[PDB]
């Protein structure tokens, strides 16, 4: 899993890989680990997959109550704090490593979560197994006050970093860019570097090559 | 109609608490009880009716202490005075333990006050039948209080309530027109002396005894002390001595 | 201190009426007069701004809510009741089939989840029965558009247009007249206007008058793009200068 | 981690590194080890971060809590918060405090709070896996009643040797100055404290 | 009047009363009386018992709460039983937790405060039973007179009961006699005897009738019955 | 059947009598209060009265700071009013530490209110007999004024009033505002706002006031503060100079 | 305490019946009109809508038929609310049998277990009873086509043919008149269809006012199918019986 | 030791054009004796077909919690329940048990019966939706199906082609595996049918 | 673990089940019945931990005969297979389990076909035509899939289990001193005294 995401001058950015696997098998080659919190804030998750789900769509149900409650847009550090405090709970038991960010009105956000409850802020961070591949490029890349498409570009290349050089990570990359005064746009596939090549043969297999010994119709309707 | 005064969070058409009205009506037919609040710490004094011979002198003490610097006097029944101290001293000693520091007396008056007023909120309550007049010496200077049945409590230069509250308010407000500047520790206990002995005209049917205590910076190092001995003799010699 | 009320305030009568929901209908029947119908492409629920005050800001006070993207809430009778109701709708909505299925329930069912937290108000110990009744307007995949009514007892029906409050008798038998099953959302925004106008004694317009509607798909208020699957929400509350603009064609 | 706070004529500063490591890969190089819970009242962090955050934002409560009702509460009421959670929670905690804070009257003062959860008031303290390699420096030159600039440097000095020999401390030093004129936060970038 | 505000303790009257605790009250005034009195060296119990039928026993009206501190009873007995073992499990707790024996001062602090919260809450009732704790501790005898409203007095001499006005008017008149019988138990327990006798209407006391319980300096709490009391007769 | 006026339960006309009996509570103290809003600021008057010469003006306040942000000032009696005081407090506490922000002033007035509607409802916990009226300098938002009531209704307020005579200070703000036609008072300076307060609740009650007859609490941006003595007295010299 | 507002809704009176069942029965009385009807072949379910408008929509509307299980189903007389409550945890006890024995539940075993609940707010609790007359039609394997009816009490018995809700004395003197042992479903949707004509408050038995269903074994299946009339279907078989 | 290879068994998903299929084997075991080979993985509650492998005493009682719930669902919603919505059910309900998980790997496969959309997901023990637009396997031999799968799978296969497809994969991937095979079943799931079939495959 | 056989036939099902009980180093018992008679036309088999395997039996036993009074009718073999089923599913996330496995042995009055279920501890049922627990497998099924014939009957059961004591009796370490063997058909439930040397 790589993960990353990048401050710019007037927003922030976020981007991830599309591996995921069970041990040395690739289960999923196209999965979304771009996460939606609310309309204007989105997760990046890293760690146990059915975790970083599951803390994503609880805290992200209570933050639409609690801005419904509030008549307010969400922020990015309400759903830090109960996003932290529901980690902290559970000792680290809930194996969630996320990377939230995204724009309210004070402001734009970039925070990184760890599963025991520990958080920390910059304008360039990177989890999971390719992110000090990513982080390679983004120590050396990142400059302040950066262009939107300057990030987009890097946070891409970090990614990249993980896809080539990390082994838990792959195929796509998903980028989503979060605007102050704009929408937040999510890039499904931004790139896609890993298309497989054609098959030198094809295995369809004439009918009647598999024996069957009953057949029978399943009753639907009720 | 009729029986808004037989439950007690029931509010009557005009909006009053009857229950917690006739709880003050316990506290009037109750002793008679002082607080004087002098330069630099805080006097208190209390009536006690001598019923019989029988009852040992210096023994039946009236006047309660919170932590180590507050001290708590109160009219009306008795053991509601006693429930309502006991809760002041769990009170004092979860603010100590948390907070290192011994309570504040305004810190501690809302403590009083909420649970007092938490007395008034239920059917399955009843109102405490004491007004309680307390305070003593913190981080910045002397405080005294006197808490209501309500709950309802405000800082005094001198308080009064029980049998001979109008005598004792009268007698308290002379001191407060003649001693703008403040009235010290050692006229305060001697004053306090006279305050009850004029209070008890009210209740001159039966003997009583002189109960005093204080509180002060330079006299008992912010801590509460009973007056005792020469100084306990030396206020009633002074209030005996303007009676006639 | 402890609840000791732990039985039931709301009982059968000699002659079979349970008293405290009656006398809560009436307290429905005193409140502003709110309305709701429905077309074949959307459902509008309107309601009359009551300001206790001049000096009140009157769009702090929203008495039109948003229980999902999807549905709408407005009621008659007593506010903070009202309120509280919205503030259990939002939360069922996602504990009991959000939090499920990973989506937002159907009309019909978080109608049926606010019946029953008012039908519990009628029978459980040391409560007595909302004050209130309501109309929710919503959509769904499989059901279409659709509006109910909540009463206080807790039953619940469906309406194809409604009124409760004040005049509700009055504008219950204007809206069987100018009703009919081939209504466009447009069209029942004007029958809406003209059943309310009855009711409003004083000022007629967009800023005390308060209207919503369930119809088409919002993406511009999503907030976000990338999803095809999500296209927007279908509740939408009109603002003061929409209102205005369909008064000078009345 | 290489944490201090040190008192002084004027009031007392804290000062911290900012490298917090998983293992021996620095997660984050800028990290913010003085935390603030009142106005007047900082603390330095060290051992577990989670345990630390979670500590200081409930403490940050209590104190918000204290100030709605009594006022500004003291330094040694901030230590006394502090201690509660850790000494009750000793089991689940990994937590070295130093809590430091100003006051009109008690002008600076400065409690350390050690993994067990006990307190002690001290003139200055030192704590974290860097503090081991500056206990003789700081001995020998920590003085009563030093200026702004003097405190600063002795800070400065101190923090950059126990950087220099700790693998676990780097990054720049963070300063938060605690006086009667407000808050005052200072930074020093490597170029400056590893030729001292 | 009366009748609206005596449902329960809980509700006060437009006078400030509590009628549930005064019907309380009236409870030991129909139980049978009971003296107690002290000087400063002993402390002396003497209460008269009651029986139901010549075929009945007279039932037991002091009861032993530590070595060192006791009581006797007016009123409602199960209620007396109730108190007690709460102070013989307070005296207790003072002896194992702190090695140290209860003040009979603190004795009472602690009954007033038990009682109390009988008189403050709903479906609760007020005790109807009337106390007379004696003890020696490190301040020495001590008699202190217990009731159902909470309100404990330390006294040198006191009675509680059926015509116990009778007692309490020789106590307050022979108090400068009683107080001084230093070092002497027998001429206390006549002190008490004399006392108790100015109360009787009905008959006079006899060997089976006649309950004394005594603690002083050098003598634990002791409860004298039948044989042991003939000689004050 | 006669104690639907001695519980929280509906009569017969649907009215509850508990509530309305909870209002007529809150005058009780025979306090008017008024709450307006200036262009970066938020002011609250109220009526200070020591009847009894041996109480301590310093402590008769029916102010109340909650937060950083927030004041409260209340109509009815203290003791409810301190109670309404600390839940408010313990409130603003929780919600920072749940939520990482500072609570909104409208937020913690839905809140008091959501509170003050289950004793509408419940049977047990009384209504208090308090009107509170919530004021600060939102971040998003700005100046604010909210009150809430014994039955739960809260609602913004360009400006309010409440006590005994209320409808006397309601009616001369609302004739200030038809002839100034903006929702607010049109003043830099928080001074000058205060001064504009003092001023209409003299117009409106009739009465002059010196420095311990009224009590003031003006709320800022970032922060809440009640005026001290002479800080009113140099405000009652700035009007006097007018007039 | 709160003694004084309890009604004791779960005591006798004098003539040794439970007040709130008998007042809740007299509820019942005043609810549209439910007929059930037992044949050889089949259960047919009838019920009279109570307040109907002409912008009432019917065809989302369900007040008074309900489905429990695939087999069984209920008529309900009363209120709509409190049935629903009593309705949702028949549907829970009947998933819960079907997953303990991998069998659908018995029709009585699933009546008894609701009539318990129904018991339990009379004897304990202090709570109101369920105002609420269900008819339960279903089918096992055991005693095939079963018809029950349950009332706040929680008593419950078989029937043939019963009816609830208002003029049930007149609709079962109906019902007892026409039925015989040998009918068949088409004859019992007539005689159900009649009785109610006949016992209607209004002016003329329509469309939009009735609740339609039967439950019948397929002879072309093998299998026992629920069928929920819809507006229209209930408009066709109204006509064919004579009444249009 | 491991609590999902005490029984063995494998389910695999595969989606066609306007078709989907789920397969299994019938082999139920204790460790290298077998049990039964009628222990069929597949169910289904209306046109939603759900394949579960692992500890089989999970399998069954899933099975008995799905159809408990699929049943109460179409009372309250008066429909039957959409692949879609079934996957998050099946999330929820596996994420329910944290912390104590039934061991299994459950398959999600149908069509939509409002768009015609082909539809399947994977999950893991604790309830991690895995959507994927080719194939679904699980199982013991989990490996020898991706590897199947990977090579033979081509998009938008015919009814009577992506049979052909997934009973190769399956049977090759169960006969590399001990703890698979005695039997294998094969549902083509179409829009308005769905043709139930048992494959002739090796015994031991 | 101790021997529990079951066959059904044409018109029966027979369970054969060990009569010794070990404990440590001693044969305790050699004539225990390791089966509970649930209702007239089922039975149940069992064996495991020795304290759990008669407690659980009981309790089924008591849950089975409490539904027989209640409803005046006799579940189904299915019906109880499921009902023992879920018993030990919820016992095996318990905070200790029953450790039983077990057979269920029962006669259909309404279907009017014997039903023999095998369910372990974990809570895995399974229909099985013929079914053993433990170790007991391992040397009957192999004689079991050879001769069996679903229209065998009684006598020809009787005599396949008889081969497959005397395999058990041959190959395996332990002596379980024989079995009890007991008939489930239509008209009850007879036990085979004569099996010692049939």
């Amino acid at each position: 899993t790589t993960i990353v995401g990048v401050k710019f001058n007037n927003g922030v950015v976020i981007a991830a890989d599309t591996r995921s696997t069970q041990g040395p098998i690739v289960a999923d080659k196209n999965c979304a680990k771009l996460h939606r919190i609310s309309p204007k804030i989105w997760c990046a998750g890293a760690g146990t997959a059915a975790d970083t789900e599951a803390v994503t769509q609880l805290i992200g149900s209570n933050i639409e109550l609690h801005s419904l409650y509030t008549s307010r847009e969400p922020r990015v550090v309400s759903a830090l704090q109960m996003l932290k405090q529901h980690l902290f709970k559970y000792q680290g038991h809930i194996g969630a490593y996320l990377i939230v960010a995204g724009v309210d009105p004070t402001g734009s956000h970039l925070f990184s979560i760890h599963a025991h409850g520990s958080t920390d802020v910059g304008y360039y961070l990177s989890l999971g197994s390719g992110s000090l591949a990513a982080m390679a490029v983004l120590e050396s890349h990142w400059k302040q006050d950066l262009t939107k498409e300057e990030a987009i570009k890097l946070a891409s290349d970090a990614i990249q970093a993980g896809i080539w050089n990390d082994l838990g990570s792959g195929s796509n990359v998903d980028v989503c860019v979060m605007e102050i005064g704009k929408d937040a746009e999510y890039l499904r596939n931004y790139l896609t570097p890993n298309v497989r090549e054609e098959k030198q043969k094809s295995y369809k297999f004439p009918r009647g090559t598999t024996a069957v010994l009953k057949e029978s119709i399943v009753n639907i309707c009720d | 109609g009729t029986g808004y005064d037989l439950s007690n969070s029931v509010f009557s058409p005009d909006g009053r608490n009857f229950q917690v009205e006739y709880a003050v009506k316990a506290v009037e037919n109750g002793t008679t009880s002082i607080g004087i609040k002098c330069n630099d710490g805080v006097v208190f004094a209390v009536e006690k009716l001598i019923t019989s011979k029988l009852l040992v002198p210096q023994k039946n003490v009236k006047i309660q202490v919170v932590d180590r610097h507050i001290g708590c006097v109160y009219s009306g029944l008795i053991p509601d005075g006693r429930h309502l101290v006991n809760r002041g001293r769990e009170e004092a000693a979860s603010f100590k333990k948390l907070y290192k520091t011994p309570i504040p007396i305004p810190a501690f008056a809302d403590r009083l006050g909420q649970y007092v007023q938490a007395h008034t909120l239920y059917n399955s309550v009843r109102p405490f039948g004491v007004s309680t007049i307390f305070g003593g010496v913190d981080k910045n200077g002397a405080h005294l209080y006197m808490l209501e049945p309500s709950g309802s409590y405000w800082g005094y230069k001198g308080a009064a309530t029980g049998k001979g509250r109008q005598s004792a308010k009268a007698e308290l407000e002379k001191l407060v027109d003649h001693h703008p500047e403040g009235l010290s520790a050692r006229e305060a206990v001697k004053q306090a002396a006279k305050i009850i002995y004029l209070a008890h005209e009210d209740n001159k049917e039966k003997d009583f005894e002189l109960e005093i205590s204080w509180c002060s910076l330079s006299e008992t190092n912010g801590l509460h002390k009973f007056v005792k001995g020469d100084l306990l003799q030396e206020a009633i010699d002074f209030a005996q001595k303007e009676i006639n | 201190m402890t609840d000791r009320y732990s039985f039931s305030l709301t009982t059968f009568s000699p002659s079979g009426k349970l008293g405290q929901i009656d006398y809560a209908l009436t307290a429905v029947k005193q409140g502003v007069t709110s309305l709701g119908i429905k077309a074949t492409n959307g459902v509008v629920i309107a309601t009359e701004k009551k300001s206790s005050s001049p000096l009140a800001m009157s769009e702090t006070l929203s008495k039109v809510s948003l229980l999902t993207p999807d549905i709408g809430a407005v009621y008659s009778g007593m506010g903070p009741d009202y309120r509280v109701l919205v503030d259990k709708s939002r939360k069922v909505a996602h504990t009991s089939y959000k939090r499920i299925y990973g989506e937002y329930p159907p009309t019909k069912l978080l109608v049926s989840e606010v019946a029953k937290i008012m039908q519990e108000a009628t029978q459980s110990g040391g409560v007595r029965p909302f004050g209130v009744s309501l109309l929710i307007a919503g959509h769904d995949e499989f059901n279409g558009f659709s509006l109910y009514q909540v009463d206080p007892s807790g039953s619940y029906f469906p309406w194809k247009a409604t009124a409760i409050g004040k005049g509700s008798v009055a504008a219950k038998t204007f809206l069987e007249k100018r009703w009919n099953d081939e209504l466009e959302l447009e069209d029942a925004i004007h029958i809406a206007l003209l059943t309310l106008k009855e009711s409003v004694e004083g000022e007629f317009n967009g800023d005390t008058i308060e209207l919503a509607i369930i119809g088409d798909e919002n993406p511009d208020l999503l907030g976000y793009t990338g999803i095809p699957t999500d296209k927007g929400p279908r509740f939408r509350k009109l603002t003061s200068q929409e209102i205005n603009d369909r008064l000078e064609a009345l | 981690t290489s944490i201090m706070a040190v008192t002084f004529k004027d009031g007392v500063i804290l000062g911290a590194d900012s490298r917090t490591t998983t293992g021996a890969y620095i997660a984050n190089r800028v990290t913010d080890k003085l935390t603030r819970v009142h106005d007047k009242i900082w603390c330095c962090r060290s051992g577990s971060a989670a345990d630390t955050q979670a500590i200081a934002d409930i403490v940050q409560y209590h104190l918000e809590l204290y100030t709605s009702q009594y006022g500004t509460p003291s330094t040694e009421t901030a230590a006394s918060v502090f201690k509660e959670l850790c000494y009750e929670n000793k089991d689940n905690l990994t937590a070295g405090i130093i809590v430091a804070g100003y006051d009109d009257k008690n002008k600076g003062e400065v409690y350390t709070i050690p993994l067990g959860g006990s307190v002690h008031k001290l003139p200055y303290a030192i704590a974290g896996s860097g503090s081991t390699f500056i206990y003789g420096y700081c001995d020998k030159n920590f003085r009563e009643n030093m200026s702004k600039e003097e405190t600063v440097d002795f800070i400065k000095h101190s923090l950059s040797q126990a950087i220099k020999w700790d693998g676990s401390s780097g990054g720049v030093i963070r300063m938060v100055v605690l006086t009667a004129a407000g808050v005052e936060r200072l930074i020093f970038y490597p170029d400056e404290y590893e030729q001292l | 009047f009366r009748n609206n505000y005596d449902g329960d303790t809980v509700t006060f009257s437009p006078t400030g009363r509590l009628f549930q605790v005064e019907y309380a009250l009236e409870a030991i005034k129909q139980g049978s009386v009971t003296v107690g009195l002290r000087s400063n060296t002993h402390a002396v119990l003497v209460a008269l018992k009651r029986n139901a039928d010549e075929l009945s026993s007279y039932q037991k009206k002091i009861i032993k709460c530590d070595e060192h501190m006791g009581l006797s009873l007016a009123g409602l007995a199960p209620d007396a039983r109730v108190l007690s073992n709460y102070l013989r499990q307070q005296c207790n707790y003072s002896s194992l937790v702190f090695n140290r024996k209860l003040a009979v001062e603190r004795a009472g602090h602690l009954l007033c405060d038990k009682a109390q919260k009988n008189t403050q809450s709903y479906g609760g009732r007020p005790y109807g039973v009337g106390l007379l704790i004696i003890g020696y501790d490190k301040s020495g005898a001590h008699l202190l007179e217990f009731q159902p409203s909470g309100n404990v007095t330390e006294l040198y001499g006191t009675a509680i009961g059926a015509r116990s006005q009778g007692a309490k008017t020789y106590l307050e008149r022979t108090l400068d006699t009683f107080i001084k019988i230093d070092g002497n138990p027998d001429e206390l327990i006549k002190a008490g005897v004399e006392a108790i006798s100015q109360s009787l209407r009905d008959e006079s006391l006899t060997v089976d009738n006649l309950s004394i319980a005594i603690v002083g300096k050098d003598t634990p709490f002791t409860i004298y019955d039948g044989e042991a009391v003939a000689k004050y007769i | 059947a006669g104690y639907d006026r001695h519980i929280t339960i509906f009569s017969p006309e649907g009215r509850l009598y508990q509530v309305e009996y909870a209002f007529k509570a809150t005058n009780q103290t025979n306090i008017n209060s008024l709450a307006v809003r200036g262009k970066d600021c938020t002011v609250v008057i109220s009526q200070k009265k020591v009847p009894d010469k041996l109480l301590d003006p310093t402590t008769v306040s029916y102010i109340f700071c909650i937060s950083r942000t927030i004041g409260m000032v209340v109509n009815g009696p203290i003791p409810d009013a301190r109670n309404a005081a600390l839940r408010a407090k313990a409130e603003a506490a929780e919600f920072r530490y749940k939520y990482g922000y500072d609570m909104p002033c409208d937020v913690l007035a839905k809140r008091m209110a959501n509170l003050s509607q289950i004793y509408t409802q419940r049977a047990y916990m009384r209504p208090l007999g308090v009107i509170l009226t919530f004021v600060s300098v939102d971040e998003e938002l700005g100046p604010s004024i909210y009150k809430t009531d014994p039955a739960g209704y809260y609602v913004g307020y360009k400006a309010t009033a409440t006590g005994p005579k209320q409808q006397e200070i309601t009616t001369n703000l609302e004739n200030h505002f038809k002839k100034s036609k903006i929702d607010h008072i049109n003043e830099e300076s928080w001074e000058k706002v205060v001064e504009f307060a003092i001023t209409h609740m003299i117009d409106a009650l009739g009465t002059e006031f010196s420095k311990n007859d009224l009590e003031v609490g003006v709320a800022t941006k970032d922060k809440f503060f009640t005026l001290s003595a002479e800080n009113i007295e140099e405000r009652l010299v700035a009007i006097a100079e007018q007039d | 305490g709160s003694r004084r507002y309890d009604s004791r809704t779960t005591i006798f009176s004098p003539e040794g019946r439970l007040y709130q069942v008998e007042y809740a029965l007299e509820s019942i009385s005043h609810a549209g009109t439910a007929i059930g009807i037992m044949a050889s072949d089949g259960i047919v379910l009838a019920a009279e809508r109570k307040v109907t408008s002409t912008l009432l929509e019917q065809d989302t509307s369900t007040e008074k038929l309900y489905k429990l299980n695939d087999k069984i189903a209920v008529a309900v007389a009363g209120l709509t609310a409190d049935a629903e409550i009593l309705i949702n945890t028949a549907r829970i006890h009947a998933q819960n049998y079907l997953k303990t024995y991998n069998e659908d539940i018995p029709v009585e075993i699933l009546v008894r277990r609701l009539s318990d609940i129904k018991q339990g707010y009379t004897q304990h609790g202090g709570l109101r009873p369920f105002g609420v007359s269900f008819i339960y039609a279903g089918y096992d394997d055991r005693y095939g086509y079963q018809l029950y009816t349950s009332n706040p009490s929680g008593n419950y018995t078989g029937w043939k043919a019963i009816s609830v809700g208002a003029n049930t004395s007149a609709a079962q003197t109906l019902l007892q008149m026409d039925y015989k042992d040998d009918m068949k479903v088409d004859d019992a949707i007539e005689l159900a269809l009649k009785t109610l004509s006949k016992t209607t408050d209004s002016s003329a038995l329509t469309y939009d006012r009735l609740e339609f269903a039967t439950i019948r074994k397929g002879a072309n299946d093998g299998e026992v199918y629920q069928k929920i009339f819809k507006p229209q279907e209930i408009k066709d078989i109204l006509v064919k019986t004579g009444i249009t | 030791s491991d609590p999902s290879s005490i029984n063995g068994g494998i389910v695999v998903a595969m989606t066609g054009k306007d078709c989907v299929a789920i397969a299994c084997d019938l082999r139920l075991g204790s460790q290298s004796l077998g049990v039964s080979n009628k222990f069929e993985k597949i169910f289904h509650y209306g046109h939603v077909f759900l394949g579960i492998t692992g500890l089989a005493t999970d399998v069954t009682t899933l099975n008995e919690m799905f159809r408990y719930k699929t049943n109460l669902y179409k009372l309250k919603e008066e429909r039957a329940i959409e692949p879609e919505t079934f996957t998050q059910l099946v999330s929820s309900s596996l994420y329910e048990r944290r912390f104590g998980p039934y061991f299994v790997g459950p398959v999600v496969a149908g069509i939509n019966s409002k768009s015609g959309k082909p539809f399947i997901a994977g999950f893991d023990l604790i309830g991690c939706i895995d959507e994927a637009k080719d194939f679904i396997v699980s199982g013991t031999a989990s490996d020898q199906l991706f590897g199947m799968c990977e090579s033979l799978y081509e998009p938008n296969l015919e009814p009577e082609d992506l049979f052909e497809t997934i009973s190769q994969a399956l049977l090759n991937a169960a006969d590399r595996d001990a703890l698979s095979g005695w039997g294998a079943v094969v549902y083509i799931i179409k829009k308005d049918e769905v043709v139930k079939r048992y494959l002739k495959m090796r015994q031991d | 673990m101790d021997i529990i056989l079951g066959i059904r036939v044409q018109d029966s099902v027979i369970l054969a089940s060990s009569k010794a009980v070990t404990r440590g180093i001693s044969v305790l018992k050699d004539s225990d019945d390791k089966t509970r008679q649930l209702s007239p036309h089922t039975l149940m088999s069992f064996a495991g931990e020795a304290g759990d395997t008669v407690q659980f039996a009981e309790y089924i036993q008591a849950n089975i005969q409490l539904y027989s009074i209640r409803e005046d009718y006799e579940l189904s073999p299915q019906a109880v297979s499921s009902f023992v089923r879920q018993e030990l599913a919820k016992s095996i996330r318990s905070r200790r389990p029953y450790q039983v496995n077990v057979l269920i042995g029962g006669y259909d009055k309404k279907k009017n076909k014997p039903e023999l279920y095998q369910i372990d501890y974990l809570g895995t049922k399974v229909e099985l035509p013929y079914g053993a627990h433990g170790y007991s497998g391992f040397y009957t099924f192999s004689l079991l899939d050879h001769h069996y014939r679903p229209d065998m009957t009684t006598e020809e059961g009787l005599d396949l289990l008889k081969l497959c004591v005397q395999e058990l009796e041959k190959r395996m370490p332990m002596d379980f001193k024989g079995v009890i063997v007991k008939i489930v058909d239509k008209d009850g439930i007879r036990q085979v005294d004569d099996f010692q040397a049939q």
